[PDB]
């Protein structure tokens, strides 16, 4: 049980790295790049393609859009080339290989960023696996030239990915991000309105600091529109017999005067 | 004496003085009918 700590254990099973290595790494996969790209260029296929083929025979056939048949074939295709190109094909597989291995080791980079964003309507696993997904974003993009440190760049992606996910899945009643921002902006500016004035501000208060185009009415709106729905599951009373659905009569089937 | 009658009850009947309350408890807030009314909404069944 407690998941937390089997996801943390396999994640410390997996060692760090030092500039070296990562700097090694990142050269790897920058050069695996650019031999995928060189490969498409010269074959004419999609880049795409051909990199989801290399991908997809690196982790072998565990891993099952694309017919087994398929993907064989092109590799077989792939075994056509004379020389200085099957060069190509070794640097995008040990790109790959480096690509993998860095998503690993800097998989822990992505747990110490997500664990200071709990409590917003995420569990911790669902940050932090939305925090690995910025992380293979940010590797993807990624340049090692500028010797900046690799949790310099990832942490803008990762940062971005959660945010990302707070503002799409935290409500049940789907809000745009937009507006997740402004109700968030709201809320920030009315607990500064309340902690200047010492006491709840008014709505007009919180309008006039909104600045242009923002008035009671439509401060209003923005908290009705922000309220979260209830369980019709919550106890009703003390004593544990008593849910809130309840008190809720149906309105939509006639009833039996209304019928004759 | 009996008042229906004026005739004595026929034995000594013990008789005082009494503190007695009202409680809250009350019929006209208690008493409740239904013939048809609204209904559940999963359900389909009587509210209560």
């Amino acid at each position: 049980s407690d998941p937390v700590r089997q996801y943390l254990h396999e994640i410390g099973q997996v060692p760090l790295l030092t500039l070296e290595e990562e700097v090694e790494l990142a050269r790897k996969v920058e050069e695996g790049m650019e031999a995928i790209k060189k490969l498409s260029e010269i074959t004419g296929l999609d880049p795409d393609l051909i990199r989801e083929v290399v991908r997809a025979k690196i982790l072998g056939s565990a891993r099952v859009t694309l017919d087994p048949k398929t993907v064989e074939e092109i590799d077989q295709k792939l075994k056509s080339l004379p020389k200085e190109h099957k060069r190509y094909l070794h640097i995008a597989r040990e790109g790959e290989a480096a690509r993998q291995h860095l998503i690993e080791a800097n998989l822990r980079l992505v747990v110490s960023i997500a664990k200071k964003y709990t409590g917003r309507g995420l569990s911790f696993l669902d940050l932090i696996q939305e925090g690995n997904q910025g992380l293979i974003r940010a590797v993807e993009k990624f340049e090692y030239k500028r010797r900046f440190k690799f949790s310099t760049y990832a942490t803008w992606w990762i940062r971005q990915a959660i945010n990302r996910a707070i503002a799409d899945q935290a409500r049940t009643i789907r809000i745009p991000v937009h507006m997740v921002e402004t109700i968030n902006k709201l809320s920030r500016t009315a607990r500064q309105l309340q902690q200047e004035l010492g006491r709840e501000p008014t709505y007009e208060e919180i309008a006039e600091a909104m600045g242009p185009g923002w008035d009671a009415k439509r401060v209003e709106e923005t908290l009705k529109i922000a309220q979260e729905p209830v369980s019709l599951e919550t106890p009703i009373g003390d004593e544990k017999d008593s849910f809130y659905g309840d008190f809720i009569p149906d309105e939509h089937l006639p009833s039996p005067v209304d019928a004759a | 004496y009996d008042g229906r009658t004026g005739e004595p009850i026929e034995g000594p009947i013990v008789v005082g003085q009494m503190f007695i309350m009202k409680l809250y408890h009350m019929v006209e807030d208690k008493m409740h009918a239904r013939s048809t009314g609204p209904y559940s909404l999963i359900t389909q069944q009587p509210l209560g």
